């Protein structure tokens, strides 16, 4: 246990992006969230200024600027996942920035069920309050005044309990916002009484809307109303009046993000989930498309033509809008491109140059923001482009190449047929091939890539069977045949069944470009897993855990099977031992038995969580990533004396990560010690992160090092360092054991010498050499 | 077809309506307590389940007494051995209904329970009067948020809010949508959604029943996942496990893995002679096509409704007292091989009435088969 | 309050020792025996032992349960229907000639059945002949065994040797040579069932309103008086193979085993010349129509 988990890579995708006036009152700033992340820029004329950059003990759920009466400049408002509410200062005196916390506390219910459109946080034109929509049936309001530096709060009961979305419009506070129920959609308003502590009557009728609305725009004066916008109309509501409008330009993608350009509301910016980006410009309302940025999170409008793009699914950009120079169209340009690693679906650890120095090879990104990233050590990365989706990588030192699954969408025809949307890298190979065979409606489309391990181009391209989705890829040697391959392992999925009844093994082999099928074995349901044993395939088909041996005649012959009680998600392997593994955190530890040719359970861990990826730490260690962002260890007591507690895995180590992994992996970064191991791993927002054990010596030594550190570092917000990393559910919430925060103890190089000593206090520059070791491990 | 479905689950054949109590008695979950066992029940009671019993030994009627004053509450034991005595777990029974009656002299009481709170038996000590009590761990009730919801892009939780083929498809696409981003499919998160399980099972009742899903089936997985788990022909081995999972979503689970790859009821004893199948299996009360009766002397049987049977022998003639199913009459059933009981035969006694013949089988006879 | 085997209420007597009772289990109705234990007469144990062989053949119950039960020993088993002497009694002494035949069939196999597992029944009288009940209300069962012996031994068939001197049981009918005090065999219960046939043809025989003080001078009567009518002047009147039968059953040596597919066939030949069919339908089955 003891382990030690610390960042390698800061999250790069980008959750929420916000401009006002935060430094300054004369600075026009930006402001992007990256999860725990708060970044603050200056925009000026060339481009953006970087300024502070903060870390915060919690996940940014609401981030947004308001200057209420008396204040010089704005203020900003923050609440965390678990629920940590703020307002925060900029204050800078000569070169020392601070971030200064006005007013912090926490607004969870002790009773409440989380709201289906997700936390809602909105701020009252006049600054009167501040309203959030964090349960069905509630909604909370948090005054703003100068008395309420706790945040205080109270909930208004609210009848409509399928509310899609709020703003506050533009004499009393007044919320406009989208209910749905066996009626219909319809938008309604409220006005909020501070005094009343309820509800009362709104300024305009409900008004029956479009059954797909999904975003309210509150217009400023002197427009007022709401714009109401779904999937097929954008209308205009505003008390009677009404400008209704059904563009098609709009109807083939759902409008997912806004920005009010003209601060009179004249101007809007849309864009959708396939990262067009459209102009919304009352008597008369129109669409305008402005061309093509990344899938858009967020948009925000700078100043002179420039806007910023914030992408989770792909790269943030700089984009120069030239909507007028009426002389040449409405074109879109990128000015500046910055990286996002996320999200981070598969990765591996190859040795391509150094011969000692690992790099990382990823899976990133989705649909058309679809790439691989190359990452070496200030990180270094390559973004090959592939204009779809990448969802497992392994390389191949043999054929000096890496194989990579992908999936690109079509569309039916009317000829009867599929077109694709997009050149995307399974169709601009060089050389492609089809498995054999035996409306306008979304067809997903898997593929084998082969790609050149030095240049990324596509040598290969093989497409699989229609309707078969491909689940697990491996590169390996077999039985006692000299070559390796590439095996993927598929299912067969049809709308109209509910379980995968067929599925494949399918056997490829790389020789002087070109991709053969060597062998394929048919099975009766999904290959959700394989991984090379010893000489022998391991398969797991449904919740069959199969054994296959590879015949000099080339064939798969089947060994043994092992039935579970659980589907075999994920598998993983250490000498004959086995980690069976389900999407419910259900751990099953099997051991081959080779003189008797079958499997024979060791250990297990039913705890119902849903779990997001396992991994073999140690021969008794399994290190697992599981709900609401947590890993943990779990272990095995092959010594016990009793047989029900050496059958018995403990948990053994908890800590709340703030990031949700997909991958994990053995290797490093660093040129191949009070560390033993290393696990990388990836995540949804591109984190990277490493994870090594430690001593009872060396973990009992940071450990005190953290609570000192706890009580002397300044946490914006003011957030506990225990509270944050405590494993959370909404269940249940536990303070973090086995884990030490390897970002909280190289904070201690940041703080002052002054607050160094502090801490030292039973030598602080015999405390810097312990830190810096602790550093050399990424 | 033609016969009330409610006058089963009234247990009118027990006699005039009883007294009933409102309130309601639940242990804070995890809390260690000492619970009473009633000496002769052997049933492995699920939560949610009507108990009908039939009292007539005198430290019986004793302690259902004292109860019907204190919390009300015994401890029914899920036996891994009756003879062994051996129980890992069992379930809480809060006494809801009651009436007691002085016949030929003797004192008698009758009562229905309600099962409540599963837990994991601590110690059991039988007292110096025969009766035992039993020192209780109650299990908690897992609930999980949804899968994705973690994963959920807050620009994207729109996707979540949703408005019967293309209607599934859509929820999948879209409920599920942030799947793009985990290494999993989408259909493999709805092989873990409760409300898409759910369906999936109410699929399956409605072949049983011609009821609406809408009114009788609850809304809560939890509740959903235990009025399922009641009405499911298995054996004790099985059930003891379904009590053992706390997670609707693997209730759930278990409990469409059973109704699809179990087929076929077979005789116990015999183990190899066929009985009936699910096909046959139907609902003629509104507890289901399962539930638990009193025989005149106390024994309590879980009787499932077929409309055909086979290798069945009839013994006697019909007879119309205690009938469960009031406007029909019974006619004992037993193994054609080993000449076990397994049921009883119902045969209309109005010629209006439908189903005219159906069969009732207890489970405690019965062994579910995977074919081939 | 009498339980018998923990599960069995004996509802009430519906012969004399025999009990309806019912299963608190189930409900299913059975019979139960009750024999006292030290009786002057003990033969449930045997009966017991009896029926455990027998079981399998058509027409003989099955046992339930034997055992102890206060001071009485138990035999629950099948409840049957009526007996023949009970449907005799329904049909006012008197059955047609196609209900002699009918039961004259199942009556000989059920004899036969108990002949090929080792015993004779020594007790052939219409009162041990029963009918079941719903499913096995047209099959004839034979019942209570306690007079039943072992005439041949199972592996080598040994048979028992010649006797004289025993005591003879129902004087009515039995056989000529067992009121001689001759050891019975299977030819007597052949002999035994003919009798039993001519007293349905008949509604009486001659040797039953024979009246003395004693036992000994009841038997002597019927004994001699048997001797006295000849076969051909028993049958008179009636077709010629009931006397065929007869003269068969004494024409057995003691050994000697009966030939049951030539007795079935003169009946069932006979069955056939009178133009009728096995449909089931009994003088009784009419009287409930
Ligand atoms: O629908 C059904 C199927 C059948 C099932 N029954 C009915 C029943 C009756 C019974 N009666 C008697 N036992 O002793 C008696 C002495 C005198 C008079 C009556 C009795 C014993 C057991 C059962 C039993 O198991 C049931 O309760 N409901
Ligand atoms: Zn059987």
């Amino acid at each position: 246990s003891y382990n030690y988990v610390v960042t390698a890579q800061k999250p790069t995708a980008v959750n929420g992006c916000v401009t006002g006036h935060f430094t300054s009152a004369e600075d026009l700033n930006l402001l992007i969230a990256k999860n725990t992340r708060l970044e603050i820029y200056v925009v000026t004329a060339e481009g953006l200024r970087p300024v502070k950059e903060v870390g915060m003990y919690g996940k940014i759920a609401v981030m947004e600027l308001f200057r209420p009466k008396g204040e010089s400049k704005d203020l900003l408002f923050i609440l965390t996942a678990k629920y940590n509410a703020c307002i925060l200062e900029y204050k800078q005196s000569g070169e020392s920035i601070d971030i200064i916390t006005r007013a912090h506390g926490n607004v969870q219910d002790r009773i409440g069920r989380p709201s289906e459109t997700g936390i809602i946080g909105i701020i009252d034109p006049e600054c009167r309050m501040i309203g959030l929509r964090l349960y069905d049936g509630l909604f909370k309001v948090i005054p703003l005044d100068r008395d309420n530096k706790e945040l205080k709060a109270f909930n208004i009961r609210l009848e409509e309990l399928h509310v899609i979305d709020v703003k506050f419009l533009y004499q009393a506070p007044t919320i406009c916002f989208v209910y749905q129920d066996p009626q219909g959609r319809h938008v309604k308003t409220y006005e909020v009484s501070l005094r009343e502590k309820e509800f009362n009557k709104g300024p305009w009728k409900q008004e029956n809307v479009e059954a797909e609305a999904s975003m309210v725009i509150a217009v400023p004066e002197p427009f007022g109303g709401a714009i109401i916008i779904g999937q097929e109309s954008i209308t205009y509501h505003n008390g009677d009046k009404y400008l209704a409008i059904a563009p098609p330009i709009i109807k083939q993608s759902t409008i997912v993000c806004h920005n009010r350009v003209d601060p009179n509301g004249s101007r809007y910016l849309l864009g959708d989930m396939e990262g067009r980006l459209f102009m919304l410009l009352l008597k008369d309302l129109r669409v305008e498309l402005l061309g093509e940025t990344s899938i858009a999170e967020c948009l925000t409008y700078l100043d002179n033509g420039v806007v910023f793009v914030g992408s989770r699914l792909g790269d943030s950009q700089l984009v120069k809008l030239n909507v007028d120079s009426n002389e040449q169209g409405s074109y879109v340009v990128a000015m500046e491109t910055f990286t996002n690693l996320g999200p981070i679906v598969d990765m591996c650890v190859v040795d391509l140059e150094r011969q000692g120095q690992g790099q990382l090879v990823t899976c990133s990104g989705a649909f058309k923001e679809g790439s691989l990233r190359i990452i070496r050590n200030k990180l270094h990365i390559r973004t090959v482009p592939l204009y779809e989706s990448p969802r497992k990588i392994c390389y191949q030192e043999v054929s000096q190449c890496f194989g990579v699954l992908s999936s690109r969408i079509e569309v039916q025809d009317t000829s009867g047929g599929t077109t694709a949307l997009r050149p995307s890298a399974s169709t601009q190979a060089l050389s492609s091939s089809v498995s054999s065979s035996k409306f306008g409606e979304e067809v997903e489309v898997h593929n084998l890539l082969i790609i050149d391990q030095h240049t990324f181009e596509v040598l290969h391209a093989h497409q699989f069977l229609q309707n078969e989705y491909a689940l697990s890829l491996v590169s390996c040697k077999l039985g006692k045949d000299p070559n390796t391959y590439f095996i993927v392992g598929t299912a067969m999925v049809y709308p109209e069944e509910a379980e995968p009844k067929q599925g494949r093994i399918v056997v490829f082999q790389y020789s002087d470009g070109k991709l053969q099928t060597v062998a394929e074995k048919e099975v009766k349901g999904a290959v959700y897993s394989m991984v090379e044993f010893n000489g022998k395939l391991l398969a797991s088909i449904n919740s069959t855990v199969r054994l296959y041996e590879w015949t000099t005649e080339k064939e798969l012959r089947t060994e043994c099977n092992h039935y579970n009680n659980i589907m075999a998600l994920y598998l993983k392997t250490k000498g004959d031992f086995i980690l069976v593994g389900d999407l419910m955190r259900s751990v099953l530890l099997l051991a081959y038995k080779p003189m008797e040719g079958n499997f024979e359970e060791i250990a297990r861990d039913f705890n119902p969580n849903w779990m997001s990826a396992v991994e073999i730490l140690d021969d008794d260690n399994f290190l697992g990533a599981e709900n609401a962002f947590n890993l943990f260890v779990c272990q095995k007591d092959s010594a016990a004396t009793t047989d029900e507690e050496r059958q018995h895995l403990q948990e053994v180590g908890l800590f709340h990560l703030g990031e949700f992994v997909n991958v994990f992996c053995h290797g490093s970064l660093v040129m191949q010690t009070p560390t033993q191991g290393s696990v990388l791993f990836g995540t949804v927002n591109g984190m990277i992160g490493l994870v090594t054990s430690l001593s009872e010596s060396w973990y009992n030594l940071l450990l005190d090092m953290q609570n000192r550190l706890n009580k002397v570092i300044k946490s914006v917000g003011k957030i506990e360092h225990s509270f944050w990393r405590s494993f959370h559910t909404e269940r249940k919430t536990e303070p973090a054991t086995g884990f030490i925060d390897g970002d909280l103890i190289e904070s201690f190089l940041d703080i002052s010498r002054p607050k160094m000593q502090e801490v030292v206090a039973n030598t602080a520059d015999d405390l810097i050499k312990v830190v810096e070791e602790l550093t050399r491990i990424h | 077809i033609n016969f009330d479905t409610s006058l089963p689950t009234s247990h009118t054949y027990l006699g005039a309506d009883m007294e009933e109590f409102h309130g309601r008695t639940l242990h804070d979950d995890d809390s260690c307590q000492v619970i009473p066992v009633l000496p002769q029940v052997m049933m492995i009671l699920i939560p949610g389940q009507t108990l009908p019993l039939q009292l007539f030994h005198p430290q019986e009627v004793s302690m259902v007494r004292n109860l019907i004053q204190k919390d009300r509450t015994f401890a029914v034991l899920a036996y891994s051995n009756v003879q062994e005595r051996e129980a890992q777990f069992g379930t809480t029974a809060e006494i809801y209904a009651y009436r007691e009656e002085q016949d030929f002299g003797i004192e008698i009481v009758k009562v229905k329970a309600i099962g409540r709170q599963r837990f994991k038996v601590l110690e059991l000590r039988t007292q110096s009067d025969g009766i035992q009590q039993a020192k209780v761990q109650i299990l908690p009730e897992c609930v999980l948020p949804s899968t994705m919801s973690a994963v959920q892009l807050e620009s994207l939780n729109k996707c979540q809010i949703f408005p019967s083929y293309k209607w599934w498809q859509k929820y999948q696409k879209r409920k599920f949508h942030c799947a793009n981003l985990t290494s999993w499919p989408r259909w493999l998160y709805s092989l873990y959604d409760a409300e898409t399980l759910m369906d999936r099972i109410k699929k399956q009742l409605r072949e049983w029943d011609e009821n609406l899903k809408d009114d009788s089936l609850p809304s809560n997985p939890i509740d959903f996942s235990y009025r399922v788990a009641a009405c499911l022909p298995i054996d004790d081995v099985l059930r003891i496990q379904l009590l053992k999972i706390g997670s609707a979503i693997q209730r759930l689970r278990c409990e469409l893995d059973i109704m699809n790859k179990c087929t076929s009821l077979c005789c116990k004893q015999c183990q190899e002679t066929e009985i009936t199948t699910k096909n046959e299996i139907f609902s003629l009360s509104l507890c289901g096509p399962m539930a638990a009766y009193v025989n005149p002397h106390g024994y309590v049987h879980e009787t499932l409704t077929v409309y055909k049977a086979c290798n069945l022998n009839l013994i006697g003639r019909p007879s119309t007292e205690h009938s469960w199913f009031p406007g029909y009459a019974w006619t004992v059933a037993q193994c054609k091989i080993c000449a076990s009981h397994i049921g009883w035969k119902f045969t209309a006694t109005k010629k209006d009435m439908s189903p005219q013949k159906f069969w009732g089988l207890t489970r405690s006879a019965l062994l579910p088969t995977i074919p081939d | 309050e009498f339980i018998v085997g923990g599960k069995y209420k004996l509802v009430r007597k519906i012969g004399s020792d025999i009990y309806l009772a019912i299963n608190i289990t189930n409900g299913e109705e059975v019979a139960v025996k009750l024999e006292s234990q030290k009786a002057r007469h003990p033969q449930l144990l045997y009966e017991s032992k009896l029926y455990k062989i027998l079981q399998g053949g058509v027409g003989i119950p099955h046992i339930r349960w034997y055992g102890q039960e206060k001071d009485y020993n138990v035999l629950v088993m099948d409840l049957l229907g009526p007996s023949l002497e009970d449907l005799f009694n329904f049909c006012s002494r008197r059955f047609t000639m196609k209900t002699v035949l009918m039961l004259a069939d199942q009556m000989i196999s059920r004899i036969e059945y108990v002949h090929t597992k080792n015993f004779i029944h020594r007790d052939i009288k219409p009162d041990n002949f029963l009918m079941g009940i719903g499913r096995h209300c047209n099959k004839l069962f034979l019942i209570d065994f306690g007079l039943a012996k072992k005439y041949r031994d199972n592996r080598t068939r040994q048979h028992i040797p010649y006797r004289e001197d025993k005591n003879l049981g129902t004087a009515r009918y039995a056989s000529i040579n067992a009121h001689l005090g001759i050891e019975q065999s299977r030819r007597d219960d052949m002999e035994s069932l003919g009798y039993v046939l001519m007293y349905f043809n008949r509604t009486s025989l001659p040797w039953q309103g024979l009246k003395a003080a004693t036992k000994k001078q009841k038997y002597e009567k019927i004994s001699e008086k048997k001797m006295s009518t000849p076969v051909e002047v028993l049958c008179k009147g009636f077709p010629a193979e009931f006397a065929m039968y007869l003269n068969y059953c004494r024409g057995l040596r003691f050994e000697e085993a009966p030939d049951y597919m030539y007795l079935r066939q003169l009946f069932r030949i006979l069955f056939r010349t009178l133009n009728h069919q096995y449909d089931y339908t009994f003088d009784w089955t009419m009287l409930k129509q």
